[PDB]
């Protein structure tokens, strides 16, 4: 969950 | 990748590595001499297992945070599928925040920086896994040894992660591409600097695997004995990539 939001992240 | 490529490469790493890097050489070098006294150290021990974890599992997060935001400044990174990045982050994160606390680790006392001064092993006798921290600060004792440069820590930490052998890759052939030209820009760099008499030296692997097992072994015990304080004051990346 939380790493695939931080690779998406601007 | 001709030779320019992987020239470039080298530069293009340092870079990345240069602005994630988290602590700056200069501040850790400078608070070498900021050592924890005696009543602190006994003040550490003092403190519950589960607050003394989850405390350490904060820090190594936060550490975690800038090795996620290395990987996606790392050239050729953000080019591998999402499952591959995830495979690779989830394996190689701990391993690389192993590899670049060498930085952070005082060789001619055996200290590491933690929490704004530097401290021995002992600092985290609370924890219950002395078999492991004693292992952790061996191996970054040995990397001391070695005199790692900031580039060379760049360098063969983008390495540790770029690692075609993980399991679990989808895209096998694209990853062993890269870790071809990452490994070429590492000895290029080595090279040019008169600095392949350390390749010999190098740490085995496994041996980041084995410190990366032993962590989540120890987590599981853990966990065991107090499930609650893991899912309710762990952080969620923590638990994603060691639970
Ligand atoms: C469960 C065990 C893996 C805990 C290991 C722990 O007993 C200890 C050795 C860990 C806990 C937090 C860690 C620190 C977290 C953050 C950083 C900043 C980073 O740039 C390098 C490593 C460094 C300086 C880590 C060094 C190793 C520390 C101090």
């Amino acid at each position: 969950k939380i790493l695939h939001r931080l690779l998406q992240d601007s | 990748a001709s030779l320019t490529e992987i020239e470039h490469l080298v530069q293009s790493v340092c870079k990345s590595y240069r602005e994630t890097c988290q602590l700056r050489l200069e501040d850790l070098l400078r608070q070498r001499s900021n050592i924890f006294s005696r009543e602190e150290v006994t003040g550490y021990q003092r403190k519950s297992m589960w607050e003394m974890w989850e405390r350490c599992a904060h820090h190594l997060t936060e550490a975690i945070q800038y090795v996620v935001e290395f990987a996606k400044r790392l050239s050729g990174f953000m080019e591998l599928c999402q499952n591959d990045q995830i495979v690779l982050l989830k394996a190689g994160a701990m391993e690389v925040v192993l590899v670049r606390m060498c930085r952070a680790y005082n060789a001619d006392n055996r200290t590491v920086f933690f929490e704004g001064k530097y401290g021995g092993m002992e600092l985290f006798r609370a924890l219950g896994c002395s078999e492991l921290i004693s292992s952790i600060f061996d191996f970054s004792h040995s990397l001391s040894a070695l005199h790692f440069s900031e580039d060379e820590i760049a360098l063969y930490t983008a390495l540790v992660l770029i690692n075609a052998h993980r399991p679990g890759l989808q895209e096998k052939r694209k990853v062993e591409q890269l870790q071809y030209n990452l490994e070429l820009a590492f000895h290029h760099h080595l090279c040019k600097t008169h600095r392949q008499s350390i390749l010999a030296k190098l740490p085995p692997k496994g041996k980041l695997r084995s410190l990366c097992s032993q962590h989540v072994e120890r987590l599981q015990i853990f966990q065991h004995l107090h499930p609650i304080v893991v899912q309710a004051a762990f952080p969620p990346l923590y638990k994603e990539l060691f639970s």
